[PDB]
DNA sequence: GAAAGCGACCGCCAGGGGCACATTT
DNA sequence: TTGTGCCCCTGGCGGTCGCTTTCTTT
């Protein structure tokens, strides 16, 4: 629904009585203060830390326009979210069922039961003969402790990442994924994708009133949110992952990268503006919703899963996550 | 998809109404012709905008119409020197 | 109704074309606003106008727009200052 | 250890690996180093260089936008920050009557001792309560306590008749509808404090719509209405009596609305009061800041177990 | 579509592709108004207003007839667009007029199409004379009898009207040119500007108005219209006065000046024509289809049906209503 | 008996009961000429004058047509009244189309007129005076249609083949090739016959005839046969003569366009100066036979059409206008 | 008299230049 | 180096009032 993106790190977003005015030119004229409609937006994403007005944040939040903050590369740094919800009873459930392990299990065993099948039902489409995650899926439910499941999610992540070189091609090398900064060239791009997936997932939690910091998979003992990731996890294979090989196949094969100050293979300006296009294109894909015939864009799918989990925490709904073959 | 026009006199107490109506519609839609805006949007946006538009006019001195054009009717707006309507998200 | 919009420069070679197009549209429809005409007509009478247009306009510096509202999407139109759309037998 | 900006005439920047607060309309640069900070508070409506809004977010520091009066508009939060244990302890406490009750006693102690010290300020006759503070501590459930604040409220309000005179009537406290002029001035002030408290809450990370004393319903910002008690007698109930001696007379009140001229002189007393305090450990303070403090001390009462003794005079 | 115009001091000038009519209200008195061509289907001039000679050269190239009329609404004449080129048609229209064995078999239908509509209008308005007369036409053997029959049914139609009009007016005897009564003059109104929509239809079907079938053409009046106008004389010319007399223009109008004349006032023409377009802008469902053949179309349709009848030997089923 | 107005600047008006013309300018204080009723049963606004509606309203209440034409005579419209005796006129126009005696005795008139004007023309352009010598009465002594059309189509050939002798060298001629003209001369002829067509058409419309019902030219294909029947006795003198006149001081090869698709078109200049003669030629005719003096070709067309109206309505004689 | 062809006084359209402002159940 | 109005006056639109040349065409 008409998301906004800014990438010139010298601009200004001023306000005119109902709307925004962006300014770029930077003294080759009169700054080229071009108009922009604000009441039709749903979100704002910033990459270069552009100077925004102070009087405009308030208006963006009087409407429901969350502000985000990323870096040139695309790494996540923070966000300014709007008025929060009121169903604190929900959040109390989010927790009341967070410290009873016998429930936290039955929930994460769905989060992953709908995360490995979502990987295999992407590979089989890509053309992987076996790449056997179908087994890990069946071996989830057997498990009966969270420490017996986090290991499986990591193992499956590595089984899903070790099956990359044969999928990508001979051009780029993806031997493994590193926790340290983007040493691997292809891995500098998922931090973009997996970075600006939180842009659309750190607000769907704020729409259902879910407390971001209390989750079911990630131990909330490091200042890291738990719902923002735990929930962002299912959608790391299908909205922030299929984007990558969708664009790394038709587009940006190479010649649009750089390297400096650590090696640190980076991306390039004038290629981002194509990446973000790919992202808004993937978000606005319809996909017909394999539960009923919803036929809803992913952009909603997230905002839905949030409320479905909330109702699960209030109305005892069944948590049927997403899977597409 | 909605479409808006206005016709307002040149009174210093009426010119303000124009220069505020543009500064309003800018936030609510696009721009094609001088006295005209084309605003593709939802309904509650209307209950927030209409309730602002009824809220700044005297009828004895101004003129405005509101044309509603949903997808099938928008498709054919044959023109010669302008791009036709649409409304995406924007990258800068 | 068939809504027609022209916004042509203030140059004394275009003012000819603007006023000529005004005198034309005053032959097919009703004047609604300074740059908005409401033509209610069939296709036999619309081709006679489009052929009179393509023979008249310089679309490298002109600006025209057209909208095709069929009857049951005009009932919805809202107005504040000007009268309602109508195409009956005329008397004076 | 927080960086405030009370003037919209300022500019923030990142100049060579450290913050630079260009203030005085160009006039009064004064660089500041990082790694001592834990929070930033842009009180007015400044302009701020995005180059700084990264060096503060990639570091572990939020940025809270406010307005010169203290109303909460928005906050920029980082990805990595330790507010999880805080929320968790807060909930563990809401469902643990030990912590909840020993904290409710703090709020009530604060409220009643502030009321008594107000009637000492105005020196009513020195017969308002005389010992309500400890009686609460001698309780061991909630109902007992919750039944003491209302008794103290009636004792504290009915004593205003001799305090004000006949120029302004008063018998009790009535919320919406105000039903009287002074009850309406109260509602307005009692509420205007809600904004400073809402900010002070989001600054510390607490969840306003989940609290300890005021049970949560209708999205009642319980975490606000709890922190509001200890001030209901020290800011608003003092401001009203500070202006009801000189300026505001029955004229200014319709019928029970108020005229636009009083909605601006009331603030000449409100903000003015909010720019002064002594302490008590002597500490420079302005009533506005003490609210952020009490919130942080509550967060530390839940995280570190620090004692939360409320504010008194 | 159709355009009626009243004020006799209105110069109807022609601008690039429209007409500007000039009205005179007292401020300096040249107030003008644009008016679009390309959308009209016919003009009607009630008074005797002005016409810029170079404007007929525009109205007669789009199919817009210029029908001249009088304040009272008494038809006088018209100007028409390019003529028709179907001479082969106007030959049959004539050889069937001099073959009386054919002319009689036509007038029988022209009348069967009127008497049925009369009796059905009566049952439509509430009544029940004309039941056993539509059948005493096809059993004739000549024409003079048929003309006497039409006179009979008409002197019964105009004197069986009283039972439905009301006490407000009275109808006893009827004269054609002198407007003794108001209604007897409202007929001169309707009977005049029904030819306006007929005389053009015939021009479209390349028919000759002068060559008659029922009316003998040796009077100087077009004997094709005054035979075709018969079928709709009782539908549009009559049913409009009887639905504009239902709480409209009952009295308080119709100045009685010039004894022997019942002229309308103003504000009653501008309403009578509105009700007229109500009639010629409505649908009656026409047995052929569930919904078809607008009223104004019906006349042009009948004209072309008669053309086919004279070249393709088709039936000529007049328009019967229930 | 006909209120003509060839000037475009005139205005008619009713002065208390009767028409009143104001020629050549302003309604106020310039060039009045009053004229009454009681001889007026036809009003002909040749150009594009203005007229006050109060005049027509009068006219149309007594059977007075108003025929709007162009300053050249082209027909653009007619305002006809309700009461008109054009019924018997049409009935006779048809009863003659379906009675070969009338049709034949009228076709003989047209043929006689055409060939007589042709003979009197070839002596008018004194050539040798031996073109045909006697094809006129050869028609009248026949009693058929086919034997008259043969005479028409043979006199045409034996008449057009006598031209190259009379034009000379710069122009070639072999015969009459209708549209599309294979020659320049056929182009001028097919273009002049159309102007004569406009004038006739106007006459046929005033007279009240049905232009699409004819006697010689069979009515089919939507042909204005009643116009051609009246053209046949004027082509030789107004069209076939104007062509001869301009090709001896005026237009020469320089003008007519090249063979685009073979048809020889005219220039943007001659099409305006050609009327230099095609407007004076129809402003002439001092009536050679001492019958009368005052007349004009442009008006003789209206006359002959009315004389035919009378030949049918009133059993009058119809003698073609010769020389 | 009538059409169309120009060449200027005033009701609609906007960006640009300064200089009063700023608190809120 | 942060909005919200309230002036002038420079400026690309929008149409009417008032004025010299046209008129004739398979």
């Amino acid at each position: 629904m008409s998301t906004l993106y800014l990438t010139q790190p010298d601009a200004v977003l001023s306000k005119k009585h109902e709307a925004f005015h962006v300014a770029l030119k930077q003294e080759d004229g009169s700054w080229k203060k071009q108009p922009i409609p604000a009441q039709t937006l749903e979100d704002i994403v910033l990459l270069g830390y552009p100077s925004i007005t102070g009087e405009a944040l308030g208006y963006a939040l009087e409407l429901g326009l969350p502000v985000h903050y990323l870096t040139q590369f695309g790494k996540y740094v923070g966000s300014a979210l709007p008025s929060e919800s009121r169903n604190g009873q929900l959040r109390l459930a989010q927790f009341r069922a967070h410290e009873d392990p016998i429930q936290r299990l039955d929930i994460v065993k769905a989060f992953v039961k709908g995360k490995v099948h979502n990987q295999y039902n992407l590979l089989y489409r890509r053309g992987q003969v076996d790449n056997p995650l179908k087994g890990r899926g069946k071996l989830v439910m057997r498990q009966q402790t969270l420490e017996q499941v986090r290991g499986i999610e990591g193992l499956a992540a590595r089984e899903y990442f070790a099956s990359w070189q044969e999928m990508l091609g001979h051009e780029w090398t993806f031997t493994g994924r590193f926790r340290r900064p983007p040493t691997d060239p292809v891995n500098a791009l998922l931090s973009f994708g997996y970075g600006l997936l939180r842009t659309q997932v750190t607000a769907a939690v704020h729409i259902a009133g879910l407390d971001p910091y209390i989750g079911f998979l990630h131990e909330t003992t490091r200042g890291q949110p738990a719902m923002i990731l735990d929930l962002m996890e299912e959608f790391r294979a299908l909205v922030a992952d299929s984007v990558v090989l969708t664009v790394l196949k038709q587009r940006e094969i190479q010649r649009q990268d750089f390297t400096e100050s650590l090696g640190a293979f980076r991306l390039t300006d004038s290629a981002t503006k194509t990446f973000l296009g790919a992202f808004d294109r993937k978000l606005s894909s319809e996909f017909k919703h394999p539960i009923f015939n919803y036929k809803c864009t992913y952009r909603r799918a997230i905002e839905l899963q949030a409320r479905l989990l909330a109702r699960h925490l209030q109305e005892g709904v069944v948590y049927e996550p997403l899977v597409i073959r | 998809l909605y479409l808006i026009i206005y016709d307002v006199p040149a009174t210093k107490a009426g010119n303000k109404r124009r220069t505020r109506l543009f500064d309003l519609l800018s936030g609510y839609g696009k721009w094609r012709q001088f006295s005209v805006f084309e605003c593709f949007l939802s309904v509650k946006q209307f209950a927030k905008l209409q309730t602002a538009m009824e809220k700044l006019i005297k009828l004895d001195e101004d003129a405005v119409c509101i044309y509603v054009l949903d997808e099938n009717t928008v498709q054919r707006t044959i023109t010669y020197g302008t791009p036709q309507p649409e409304k995406p998200g924007s990258i800068i």
